[PDB]
């Protein structure tokens, strides 16, 4: 409709990927916790235990 | 009298008001370059459609 212009959306737009890239770090922060196998294989001992 | 006094100075008036006309027109065509380019939204240029008119 044009009430708004195209600059005020383009730095909203740029905000709203800022925001998403935010998001994404927290994510990838969060999957750094319980962590994942980075390869496939037999593993071996639990060097560490539940509590330390 | 009066009326000579009224064309001895109503052209320093009109030549005034025809500036002022001019001035807000020329303000108009930066507000709608300003908005073809896309910096300003379309109420600043119906502000200065308002001015001029």
């Amino acid at each position: 409709d044009q009430a708004v212009s195209k600059q005020q959306y383009a730095d909203a737009n740029a905000a709203y990927l800022q925001s998403k890239a935010a998001v994404e770090q927290a994510r990838i922060n969060l999957r750094y916790t319980k962590v994942l196998s980075p390869i496939s294989g037999r593993i071996g001992r639990s060097a560490v235990t539940e509590g330390a | 009298a009066d009326g000579l006094a009224a064309r001895g100075t109503f052209t320093e008036q009109l030549q005034a008001q025809r500036d002022l006309v001019k001035a807000s027109d020329e303000y108009y065509q930066l507000a709608d370059k300003r908005y073809r380019t896309g910096v300003d939204n379309y109420l600043t240029l119906l502000d200065a459609q308002r001015s001029l008119f």
